[PDB]
């Protein structure tokens, strides 16, 4: 008898969505596959100061590569994250096709934007060209999936969304897979710079 | 904080899907997301 959401995960095949939820430990030891629909349900555990929350996120099988998913995958999501790949500017043009998909099966459930891939220095799509989310209620962040970069931004905004608490917070980080690759910290504080000056703007 | 601890699901009858984990109605007897049966 617990807290817990369906968070669907979605974006273009090769974004990173599954080495993301993969670096939450409990989360990969703990997942179920759901052979009919072909998912991995991975169980996220995250320590509020007001209690343990539980997202259940929904990695595909690849299926993405090759057509839309069916609706079983949406039906009953309560939150969602939109990943792409800021080294690919096709990822981030097809943002608005899975932001479609999403909302004519759930609706106006509340929906992080997540450019990952940030730790590479190429950087394609700059903070100036991410604005899909603001025109749309959403929020974005930066991510680096492989070096657990921001990791828990999405989770917190999503439970103070779904909780309807601003001031939720998380007494501690979830145990992480150890970082693959380094984020260089002054990246992370100029990529950090350019997009509150683009949310100024 | 401890004075509003998350309330746990009130669920009377509705289950939790044993292979997806999504919540189902008291009413159906398969899941309306994976389609398997109760479990
Ligand atoms: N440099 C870097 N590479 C990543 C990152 N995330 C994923 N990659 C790689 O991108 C490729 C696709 O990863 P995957 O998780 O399978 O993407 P998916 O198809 O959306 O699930 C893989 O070779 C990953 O190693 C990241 O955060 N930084
Ligand atoms: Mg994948
Ligand atoms: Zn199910």
């Amino acid at each position: 008898p617990q807290v817990q959401f369906k968070l669907v995960l979605v974006g273009d095949g090769g974004t990173g969505k599954t080495t993301f939820v993969k670096r939450h430990l409990t989360g990969e030891s703990e997942k179920k596959y759901v052979a009919t629909l072909g998912v991995e349900v991975h169980p996220l555990v995250f320590h509020t100061n007001r209690g343990p929350i539980k997202f259940n996120v929904w990695d595909t099988a690849g299926q993405e590569k090759f057509g839309g998913l069916r609706d079983g995958y949406y039906i009953q999501a309560q939150c969602a994250i939109i990943m792409f790949d800021v080294t690919s500017r096709v990822t981030y043009k097809n943002v608005p096709n899975w932001h479609r998909d999403l909302v004519r099966v759930c609706e106006n459930i509340p929906i992080v934007l997540c450019g990952n891939k940030v730790d590479i220095k190429d950087r394609k799509v700059k903070a100036k060209s991410i604005v899909f989310h603001r025109k749309k209620n959403l929020q974005y962040y930066d991510i680096s999936a492989k070096s657990n970069y921001n990791f828990e931004k999405p989770f917190l905004w999503l439970a103070r969304k779904l909780i309807g608490d601003p001031n939720l917070e998380f007494v501690a980080m979830p145990a992480l897979a150890p970082p693959e690759v380094v984020m260089d910290p002054a990246l992370a504080a100029q990529y950090e710079h350019d997009l509150e000056v683009a949310q100024t703007t | 904080g401890s004075r509003f601890a998350l309330v746990t699901p009130k669920k009377e009858g509705h289950w939790d899907c044993s292979i997806c984990l999504v919540r189902n109605e008291p009413t159906v007897s398969r899941c309306i997301a994976c389609q398997n049966t109760k479990s």
